[PDB]
């Protein structure tokens, strides 16, 4: 139902004695305006697929999220203190303009001379606690979704969270004629389209917008795993990849008539999140991960189990419980695998294709591999280099991520659900 | 005046989204309204080395 | 395309609109009257023979640049997109056609019928194609189309069931090909007002069922559209006489 | 008619380009006349250009009927002799026994004929295939051919 | 295969490398003349600016041209843009000048 | 709400950023107004035969010409027109007296109707009269 | 000026927003513009429908007219009085403060009154099919509705065979679904205040004068100031299901993208209508299968780029079958009836 | 095009249809078709033409 407790936690400290962001990165960082609540702030629109998006200073998209949310846990530490003042101490100089944190701006003489803040790592906060957003109702909404956003990548030291469901009372009224105008858009435009008029008003559960994108996210998923396809289609809904396996994939939705699928009733669901530092090169995930995040920003989805998140991450009173749902692991290597099997046993695809299909996917992962030990090792001479200006320019990850983890335990759930 | 052909106003427990065909057409509906955009097919084209 | 191996060279190309379950009437397509393949088309081999003989590139030719230069003019005027869809709306048109003639003549094709009650008769080829002219024109004036649409169709036994076509080797094997409908959404709507019609008659002007002439008269007020049952007699009403020819 | 062969490549369903009859020699020639050899010559250079599938026996016909009363070839049937003019052969029924198996020209008797049939056996063009349009997005509309 | 992508909303426009990434329009650059020569009007009117102002250099592979010498006094300000665009706007498709 | 009229009828701060001039000339070959008067002509649609269809009153459109003798005078007609648009007198390419004898040729024509008769009446006169035989009149 | 997505140069700041409207940021008469890199020859084409070419490239083929409007009542069947009447009264008018308002009527106040066909009778549309179905009450005659398909040679103009009675209602049938194949197009909406409809959002047709459509369009908006069957009618219905009952999230500007809306309509064209929407929009494509469509006709000699912005209310249908490519075909084919004047000029084009 | 045949039940005569059909017999018998004039003008015109 409608979501009753608003809290969201920060970026924690990767063994640095500061939030992993300086002065550099901070300024560089707003690109659309001095808002930091603006979509164009934590993604890009390359609008052909087919390439990567890479800079100096920001290597990957997912680079680029993480260091929003660094910034955002930095510069919130300030509001939340309980004085409750907005300008009156700096975080890397900078502080806030208006009590309705309408946007950052280097900070005043006089605030310059006066010393910093220090923050700590792992905090958590409730967004009542401030007056103006506690009486504004709609002043939340708007930043409820980037607030979300960040707590869905902050939760765990892996890769961010997205949300399954399967039901049928949600197909209730014409919302099969409703979803029948996306056939010949893509995933990404879709997930944009969804994420950008997601705060333009309040919107209530079990509403025409909510169970679109559940409906939208479960087809996704569905179809990346491999359950459904052209011959095995949800509702004649299915999602279709021109070539599996490349470095940047487009997702087409389609129309299939005359195979359908059997759904059985009931209501179940599930989370999964990808764990191999392959997802900072995927628009798809993330994207799909944004849209969870509008999704709860909005609704109350299911607690998420204590064990299997970070000590730290534990008893949130709106996200963690004692028991909960699992979270579902993999890599994107061994879930191409899966797809080529469930598609060659389906009979869509040939064992020659499946091949071709494996090398390609080998041969992106290479890649992807070198480039990111590259940028980390990178990143290790800069901070030996600065002592006083720590940084990370991407999420810190371990060699062990790179194998494989529970995908086959996670792709059967996924294909029961159904 | 006929009540069935204003099923979803006379009726009280009937879902705003039920019709009655073939056998009865109602004069009371819920109709859907759109504003779609239609771009003309713009190319730029580049050569090749 | 065959080399010489006689035995697998084409020899006639036809077209046919009845079902592969049906024996008819045999009605070649005009196509088949052709001692070759096609429509004979004679050249003359000198000019030929000149230009094998004599040809030269330019002294100063770049592939990339000269292909780019020829193909950017010609696909800026391009229609296939208008094509795509004049291609749709024939398929539409045709799969309609052949569903509303089975409605009026005696074609075995499987779709249930709503409208029997009404009566009519076994129409002919003639009476076919005066119907399939209406269809056709009113189906080009509702498009605003102006060019052809069905009216090969429209040159004898316009009742059909389904196209196809083939073509024949020397040693006597045929190659079939039938085109696979995927449906028709303006002849499902058809059928949606058929069947509510079935019950709507009355709104349309029409009246259902027959009539008594008899003189009655008195004061009552009940309307003749909704008459007593003491005023009606039919074929077991002991009796009555019924008359045939 | 160079630049009509090659659009008539793409219509052999419906159009058959085929060499007209007064490029012939005239009267079936004879291989004493220098007209009728250049005739002959011009006649061979052009034939495999059109999409008519009798072309070979034509080509081999021409010389047949031009060298008539030097060399002999055995026929299959009494009506049709070495003097049937070779734009008679034009349907696939009436390609002759000594044409189809060369091991009927004896060398003795048709020594440039068995080189003709040999030649033409041989280094006849063959056909091949090539890929054109993006049959994913706008679809295709071959027939007896893939899409 | 060079593919430009527009920027949006503050964004940067891209360009893709042979690797497979896309990148800014800064940094040191390495193009074989025959690129620009078939894409002259497009790269003049999309280059042009961050050449003339922002950190872009570009080095053109050429292998073989003829120059021209301009001398200036050296006791006074002296420009080259108006050369070097003139010169850039007039490469074509099938010619360069000196 | 603009209306589209039918097609037929039915029922009833600096500015001027570097790089924008234009000093370019550049000659394509081959030139763009000799393809585009070439590919003008290919894109148009084909002739509409509907010889030998019924019409609004069920008469079949066309003359009264023999089915063979009509595809003859089709022959010619290409023949004649190819050798205009060459500007000659008459055309290489030849559409009639081509060596292949295509004697059993038909072509579409006004002279059948759909049943497989004649059309020496036309068919609405043929239905007046077969339905005047049965017509009866008042007593005196 | 010019356009920093496709690098075209314009004159005016009016023709950059006209060319980014195309592009799809915030003359129609364009159909198709092509851009070069390495030049300054932008082509566009048009419909050779123009009056005056403006140095255009013209569309030569027939295309079929498919994306239609209609702003009207999605409505076929209307009320019509047959035997007029009128009633003494108790209540005349209402009144506030020193005003005064008409009581206005949902349905014709006769003695008897009857449901006639026909179509469109209350719609604004952009292009007009021509194929509408009229009936006049049954009072005239329409004897003539049963006449059109092969009744020429009959004996009497008044009357039709009743042989052909089957065929001339399929005809017309047909002639019902071609006439209400439309789209039903979004509009202005405004803020009752009536005391019997209070807080609703009641839509407003085009053009002037359009309180008179409210009485018709919701029929619960008239009170029950008298005691007859019209009050007892309106007595015994509910108040909420009125007006706009359901809103898009996605927004342009301050309007929203689609609308789901009470109001008087008939269930058979409000299910045709949506039929034939589901049709079009299994035929959607995006621009990046345009540009892998053409690059990869084009064999690898030159690139194809078509820049957009991100939308779900855009309609591009260009997508079908290869059965229906091929029963074109067959049809195309067949066209030629062994006539040699059909097929010379194709060969000579392409020639 | 044209039918090659048709039967109708119609006011006739026994004896002049009897009649007809002797004729039309008699006629069909001494039917050719043009391959057997082709082939006998070649055999009579000896391979000259």
């Amino acid at each position: 139902m409608a979501r009753a407790a608003f809290l969201f936690k920060t970026v924690g400290f990767g063994g640095l004695q500061n939030v992993p962001i300086n002065d550099e990165l901070s300024s560089h960082l707003l690109r659309a305006g001095n808002s930091p609540w603006q979509l164009t702030q934590f993604l890009d629109w390359i609008s052909l697929g087919r390439g990567l998006a890479t800079s100096a200073l920001v290597p990957t998209a997912g680079s680029r999220y993480y260091q929003m949310s660094c910034l955002l846990s930095g510069t919130l530490q300030i509001p939340f203190r309980p004085n409750h003042r907005w300008g009156d101490i700096r975080f890397l100089r900078l502080v806030w303009s208006a009590p309705t944190l309408d946007g950052l701006v280097v900070a005043p003489p006089q605030v310059l001379a006066q010393p910093a803040l220090q923050a700590q790592a792992d905090r958590v906060y409730d967004c009542d606690d401030y007056p103006f957003l506690a009486r504004d109702p709609r002043f939340k909404h708007r930043v409820y979704q980037q607030l979300s956003a960040v707590t869905l990548l902050n939760l765990t030291g892996f890769g961010p969270i997205s949300y399954v469901r399967v039901d049928e009372d949600m197909w209730s009224g014409d919302v099969n004629q409703l979803l029948m105008n996306y056939f010949g858009h893509t995933f990404a435009e879709i997930a944009y389209t969804l994420c950008q008029a997601s705060a333009n008003r309040p919107w209530e559960y079990d509403g025409t917008y909510a169970r679109m994108t559940q409906i939208v996210l479960s087809l996704f998923w569905l179809s990346y795993v491999g359950v459904i396809h052209q011959q095995n289609t949800y509702r004649t809904f299915y999602f279709q990849c021109n070539r599996r396996g490349d470095a940047a994939e487009v997702w087409i939705l389609s129309c299939s008539l005359n195979h359908s699928a059997q759904i059985r009733p009931g209501n179940r669901s599930l989370f999964v999140m990808p764990t191999s530092p392959d997802w900072n090169m995927d628009v798809n995930l993330i994207l799909s991960s944004t849209l969870t995040g509008c999704l709860c920003s909005g609704s109350q989805l299911p607690l998420i189990d204590n064990n299997s998140v970070p000590a730290v991450s534990r008893n949130i009173h709106g996200w963690t419980g004692r028991a909960g749902n699992q979270l579902h692991g993999f890599q994107v290597r061994r879930m191409v695998t899966e797809f080529c099997d469930r598609l060659r046993r389906d009979g869509v695809m040939t064992q020659a294709q499946q091949n071709q299909v494996e090398a390609l996917a080998d041969q992106t992962q290479q890649f992807k591999r070198d480039k990111l030990e590259t940028w980390a090792r990178e990143d290790d001479q800069y901070n030996q280099a600065h002592p006083n200006s720590t940084m990370f320019r991407t999420k810190p990850f371990t060699n062990a991520q790179w194998g494989r983890g529970n995908t086959g335990a996670t792709s059967a759930a996924i294909a029961a659900l159904i | 005046i006929p009540v069935e052909r204003y099923n979803i106003l006379t009726n009280p427990d009937a879902p705003p989204t039920q019709i009655q065909l073939p056998e009865v057409v109602d004069l009371y509906n819920v109709v859907t309204r759109y504003a779609y955009e239609t771009p003309p097919i713009t190319a730029v084209v580049m050569g090749v080395p | 395309y065959v080399r010489l191996d006689r035995d697998r060279v084409p020899t006639m190309v036809g077209v046919t609109r009845q079902s592969r379950d049906t024996i008819t009437q045999p009605a070649l397509s005009l196509s088949t009257t052709n001692t070759t393949v096609g429509v004979p088309l004679a050249l003359d081999a000198r000019a030929i023979t000149v230009a094998l003989l004599s040809g030269k590139y330019p002294p100063d030719l770049v592939t990339n640049v000269w292909y780019a230069d020829a193909i950017y003019p010609m696909y800026a005027d391009t229609e296939v997109f208008s094509n795509l869809q004049r291609d749709m709306i024939t398929c539409e048109a045709v799969q309609t056609l052949v569903t509303l003639v089975a409605q009026i003549s005696e074609t075995q094709y499987p779709v249930d019928r709503y409208l029997d009650w009404i009566p009519s008769l076994r129409a002919s080829a003639a009476t076919a194609a005066t119907f399939a002219e209406w269809v056709n024109t009113s189906m080009k004036t509702a498009f605003d189309l102006s060019d052809m649409l069905l009216e090969p169709l429209l040159s004898g036994d316009p009742r059909m069931t389904q196209l196809a076509i083939q073509y024949q080797q020397y040693n006597g094997r045929t190659f079939n090909i039938i085109p696979e409908m995927p449906g028709s959404v303006i002849a499902d709507c058809v059928q949606l007002t058929a069947e509510v019609f079935n019950h709507e008659y009355n709104l349309f002007g029409i009246a259902r069922g027959d009539i008594i002439i008899g003189r009655v008269q008195s004061t009552h007020l009940w309307s003749p559209l909704a008459p007593p049952p003491d005023l009606v007699f039919d074929r077991d009403t002991p009796g009555v006489h019924i008359f045939g020819r | 008619s160079f630049r009509v062969a090659l659009a008539g490549w793409l219509y052999n369903g419906v159009v058959t380009t085929v060499i007209d009859d007064s490029s012939y020699p005239k009267d079936g020639g004879s291989v004493t006349s220098l007209e009728n050899l250049w005739d002959f010559f011009i006649l061979a250079l052009a034939l495999p250009l059109t999409t008519d599938p009798c072309a070979p026996v034509k080509a081999f016909m021409t010389l047949a009927n031009m060298m008539v009363g030097f060399e002999t070839i055995p026929m299959d049937n009494q009506i049709y002799t070495q003097s049937r003019r070779a734009s008679a052969f034009s349907t696939p029924h009436t390609w002759p026994r000594c044409f189809m198996n060369i091991q009927l020209i004896s060398p003795i008797d048709a020594p440039i004929l068995r080189q003709w049939a040999e030649i033409i056996h041989r280094y006849w063009p063959n056909p091949s295939q090539i890929r054109y349009g993006a049959p994913n997005v706008f679809g295709s509309a071959n027939l007896f051919t893939p899409p | 295969d060079c593919r430009i992508s527009f920027g949006m909303n503050g964004a940067a426009p891209m360009i893709r490398d042979e690797t497979g990434l896309m990148v800014p329009f800064e940094g040191n650059w390495i193009f074989p003349l025959a690129l620009w020569q078939m894409n002259t009007r497009y790269f003049n009117q999309q280059f042009d600016a961050w050449i003339k102002t922002g950190e872009l250099r570009i080095r053109i592979e050429m292998g073989a041209y003829p120059y021209m010498l301009h001398y200036y006094d050296p006791r006074q300000y002296a420009n080259a843009w108006n050369l070097t665009s003139a010169w850039l706007e007039e490469i074509t498709p099938t010619s360069i000048p000196s | 709400m603009k209306r589209i009229p039918r097609k037929t009828k039915g029922k009833s701060p600096a500015t001027t950023e570097p790089g924008t001039s234009n000093r370019e000339q550049y000659k394509a070959r081959p030139g763009i107004a000799s393809v585009q008067r070439a590919t003008e002509s290919a894109e148009m649609p084909m002739k509409n035969n509907d010889e030998g269809t019924p019409d609004k009153k069920g008469n079949t459109k066309g003359d009264l010409v023999n089915e063979h003798s009509e595809a003859k005078d089709e022959a010619d007609e290409a023949t004649k027109k190819q050798a205009k648009d060459t500007d000659k007198s008459k055309a290489q390419v030849t559409y009639s007296d081509t060596g292949i004898n295509n004697a059993n040729e038909l072509s579409r024509s006004g002279n059948v109707d759909n049943e497989g008769g004649s059309n020496q009446k036309p068919m609405s006169t043929r239905i007046a009269e077969a339905t005047s035989a049965i017509v009866s009149k008042h007593p005196a | 000026y010019q356009c920093h997505v496709c690098s075209a140069v314009l004159f005016s700041p009016l023709d950059l927003d006209a060319h980014v409207a195309s592009h799809g940021l915030h003359i129609q008469r364009h159909i198709t513009e092509f851009i070069s890199s390495w030049q300054n020859h932008p082509i566009v084409q048009v419909s050779a429908d123009v009056e005056n070419k403006k140095t255009a490239q013209l569309l030569h083929a027939d295309t079929p007219r498919l994306v239609t409007w209609d702003a009207g009542l999605c409505t076929s069947f209307k009320i019509v009085p047959i035997v007029p009447a009128q009633v003494p009264q108790d209540v005349l008018a209402y009144t506030f403060f020193t005003s005064s308002y008409a009581i206005q009527s949902p349905f014709p106040e006769a003695a008897v009154s009857r449901i006639v066909v026909h179509t469109r009778w209350a719609s604004n549309v952009d292009f007009d099919r021509d194929s509408s179905v009229i009936m006049a009450p049954p009072t005239e005659n329409n004897i003539h509705l049963f006449k059109q398909l092969l009744n020429t040679e009959t004996l009497s103009v008044r009357g039709a065979n009743p042989l052909m009675f089957r065929a001339n209602v399929l005809h017309m049938l047909l002639e019902f679904v071609l006439d209400n194949l439309y789209l039903n197009r979004h509009t202005g909406f405004s803020q009752d205040h009536t005391p019997f409809t209070e807080g609703a959002n009641l839509r407003s047709l085009p053009g002037p004068d359009a309180e008179k459509w409210y009485s018709i369009m919701y029929p619960t908006r008239m009170g029950t100031p008298n005691v007859s069957k019209i009050c007892n009618f309106v007595a015994s219905c509910v108040r909420n299901r009125v007006g706009r009952f359901d809103r898009a999230q996605m927004m342009n500007g301050a309007m929203s993208e689609w609308v789901d809306v009470f109001e008087t309509s008939d269930a058979l064209t409000v299910s045709i209508r949506g039929r034939w929407m589901a049709r079009l929009a299994r035929m959607n494509i995006n621009p990046t299968e345009i540009e892998w469509a053409l690059t990869e006709c084009a064999q690898g000699y030159v690139t194809v780029t078509s820049p957009y912005a991100p939308s779900v209310n855009r309609l591009m249908p260009y997508r079908i079958s290869n059965a229906e490519r091929q029963i074109s075909q067959i049809i195309r084919i067949m066209n030629i009836g062994n006539n040699a004047t059909v097929i010379q000029p194709v060969l000579q084009d392409i020639s």
